[PDB]
């Protein structure tokens, strides 16, 4: 698949970034790796969750929630803070 | 109001728990539904804003690739960071 | 084993609304709401007892601490 | 406060220690936690937070008697 993010998922990432600043000391680089892991594990075994499903991304303090769809480019829509 | 529910063995774990923390079994059960429906209404909200987010992507058609945000993310916290672009 | 529960009205309305959406029953609705409550409080009030047992072991014996400088261990 | 520690919390640390810079890493996160308790004890007792690196731990306490610090 193509692993595509939506505009809503990009700006959920932006909120996210601009947050960590006042969040974990260096978990900015810790959250980033967790997503890229989640991004490239979607590039392979694309599945999990609950007709599209969800996916949790765990890192340090707590975790977030990726939501995505599908049949050749799992569009990634929305990643709120759970 | 006044409608009845029926559980199985779980009610025993309730009545036992409604005795450890010495609270009313009838009260406890109610807090359960409120917490539930509160959490669950917020899940129904994330659904639509997720569902909507899509509807917008299907109409607008613009997106960014995982690699671009993979490219963006690997510079997080390392002073010279990056932004995100918007391809069509 | 059925048992009656008086509902706050207004919620029951929020209960029955989520049941319309999920296409499930108002009974199975709460049937989970009870489980997920005890399924959580059973663990929380399980680690409450762990920390509470530590208080019992201290309130009857000696101890040390200060700071990286033990005393009466 | 005197910032005391219990035996159940002492062994929860020895459990911890066993588990690469870490020997001098998570120890610093607790001495910070220890000394911010000597001033701000937060606030029915509350077992405080603890976060460094991979995940975070859980130091419950109540002198501030520190009883049990499990891995969360």
């Amino acid at each position: 698949p193509q692993i595509v993010f939506t505009a809503t998922a990009l700006r959920d990432l932006e909120r996210l970034r601009e947050f960590l600043r006042s969040k974990n000391p260096p978990a900015a680089q810790r959250a980033a790796s967790a997503i890229i892991n989640t991004i490239r594990k979607l590039e392979s075994y694309p599945d999990i969750g609950r007709s599209f499903r969800e996916l949790l991304i765990d890192f340090g303090d707590t975790g977030y929630l990726a939501m995505y769809q599908y049949e050749r480019l799992t569009v990634l829509c929305i990643r709120h803070q759970k | 109001p006044v409608s009845v529910k029926l559980d199985a063995d779980i009610k025993a774990r309730v009545e036992h728990l409604a005795e450890t923390r010495k609270r009313s079994s009838h009260w406890m059960m109610r807090e359960a539904i409120r917490e539930y429906v509160e959490r669950e209404e917020k899940r129904e909200a994330l659904q639509q804003e997720a569902l909507r987010a899509w509807e917008e992507h299907q109409t607008s058609g613009l997106h960014v690739t995982g690699d671009e945000v993979v490219s963006w993310l690997e510079s997080w916290g390392s002073e010279n960071e990056q932004a995100a672009l918007h391809a069509t």
